[PDB]
């Protein structure tokens, strides 16, 4: 569900991540 | 993984007549003319399992030799883990020796290249990062936790690091360099994984997170990116910037936005839990194509995480939805791998009572996808990057805050 969503988020690509 | 003794409630090495006694007991506990709650049922076919086992004594043999053999596999993987632990490896190679060829994939703590050592004529994959967006950062220390722990560690689907040393400018790490390709961009190519497919896959993951559960460390950045595919379609991981060694609870809010368990996103503390919270995200990418909580931000995505509300997509059998169910559950007193039976509740589900656990440790299995292999040091199931060279400052910077290296 929502895989058209999921290209619209923009977070598709290699995601980085967080390092608090 | 089963364990016997538990479910009826005896120490090993019990007698006989205790395991009858243990039998007649857990028997009467859960027997249906007795007690309805819904979980009962399975809990009196596994009292029965236990007892089949346990009595005839030729399967109590075969049961307690790999029990046995269990017992000094994780005691010298154990052994093997702690010597190295204290006893790392440093400095054991230079930059000069290596000729650097492709980048591989470029992040924010530096770049992986293909390398050919010249002397030994083999292909590594190096990684370069820069000690000065590192300082920066305040994570030298994921980043000393990310060398102490990939030498050390030995398993078929951890990556090898070959040699690693530092110079004045960055830090380097040389490892097996996995042709294959990252399954993110397999992942991202199809779409989807089947089923099947993605079994498999989680199969290695659930005993490589067993393994280095039982070295007391937590992984933390399971994600696609993060897993490479070898010759034998098997899977290396190859990214430990983020793992820690931990005794009871640690703090730090880091690894990937789509798979922080919620209890990293609250101020709560957390402990190797989040690594099968992790896997279930996983494996929902993996069999839907896209992971169960994302966002244009990734505050929304903790928002998502948080609610503890899935979808699951119309294809999707309905043991996945009822093994994500668990892995993604928000209490931590009933998600999976962190119950009384651990990883067997995990290696023991629906989902995977068509995977013999064993081969794929042994990696005798047959994999169902395995990358076109195009001659050694191939670089085409990698994406293309813009190639910066490696500058070397004449004055050593950060020196101290990377001693241990
Ligand atoms: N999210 C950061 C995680 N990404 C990586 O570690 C990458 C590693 N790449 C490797 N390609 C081939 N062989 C290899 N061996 C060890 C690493 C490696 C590809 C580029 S990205």
């Amino acid at each position: 569900t929502t895989y058209a969503d999921f290209i619209a988020s923009g977070r598709t690509g290699r995601r980085n991540a967080i390092h608090d | 993984g089963k364990d016997y003794y538990q479910t009826l409630g005896l120490a090993r090495g019990a007698s006989d007549e205790e395991i009858k006694r243990a039998y007649r007991r857990q028997a009467l506990r859960y027997h249906p003319d007795k007690n309805k709650e819904p979980g009962a049922e399975e809990k009196f076919k596994e009292i029965a399992e236990a007892y089949d086992v346990l009595s005839d004594p030729r399967k109590r043999e075969i049961f307690d030799r790999y029990g046995e053999e269990v017992k000094e596999f994780l005691a010298k993987a154990k052994e093997d883990f702690l010597k190295k632990w204290e006893s790392p490896a440093q400095n054991t190679a230079h930059l000069d020796q290596f000729e650097r060829i492709k980048t591989l994939g470029t992040g924010s703590f530096g770049r992986v290249m293909l390398v050919k050592h010249k002397e030994t004529g083999n292909h590594y994959a190096m990684k370069i990062l820069d000690k000065q967006k590192v300082v920066k950062l305040k994570q030298i220390e994921h980043t000393l936790n990310e060398k102490r722990i990939l030498q050390a560690v030995n398993f078929p689907f951890l990556v090898k690091l070959e040699f690693s040393f530092k110079d004045n400018s960055n830090l380097y790490m040389v490892m097996e360099y996995v042709p294959g390709g990252e399954m993110f961009s397999h992942l991202r190519r199809i779409g989807r994984f089947s089923e099947p497919h993605a079994r498999f896959y989680a199969a290695q993951i659930v005993l490589t997170f067993e393994y280095l559960h039982s070295l007391d460390l937590i992984y933390r950045d399971l994600k696609p990116e993060n897993l490479l595919i070898d010759q034998q379609g098997y899977i290396q991981v190859t990214d430990f910037g983020f793992a820690k060694r931990v005794k009871g609870r640690t703090w730090t809010l880091c690894g990937t936005p789509e798979y922080l368990a919620p209890e990293i996103i609250l101020s709560k503390g957390y402990n190797k839990a989040v690594d099968w919270w992790a896997l279930g995200v996983l494996i929902y990418e993996m069999a839907a194509g896209y992971p169960p909580f994302f966002a244009d931000q990734p505050i929304q995505i903790y928002e998502k995480i948080v609610s503890g509300k899935v979808r699951f997509p119309s294809h999707f059998s309905s043991d996945l939805k009822d093994l994500l169910r668990n892995l993604l559950q928000v209490d931590l007193t009933k998600r999976f791998g962190n119950l009384k039976n651990g990883v067997n509740d995990i290696k023991n589900h629906k989902w995977f009572a068509t995977t013999d656990w064993i081969a794929i440790y042994q990696r005798k299995v047959e994999a169902p996808f395995i990358p076109k292999f195009k001659g050694p040091g191939d670089t085409s199931n990698f994406d293309d990057y813009e190639e910066e060279e490696i500058r070397v400052s004449i004055n050593e910077k950060c020196g101290k805050e990377f001693s241990e290296f």
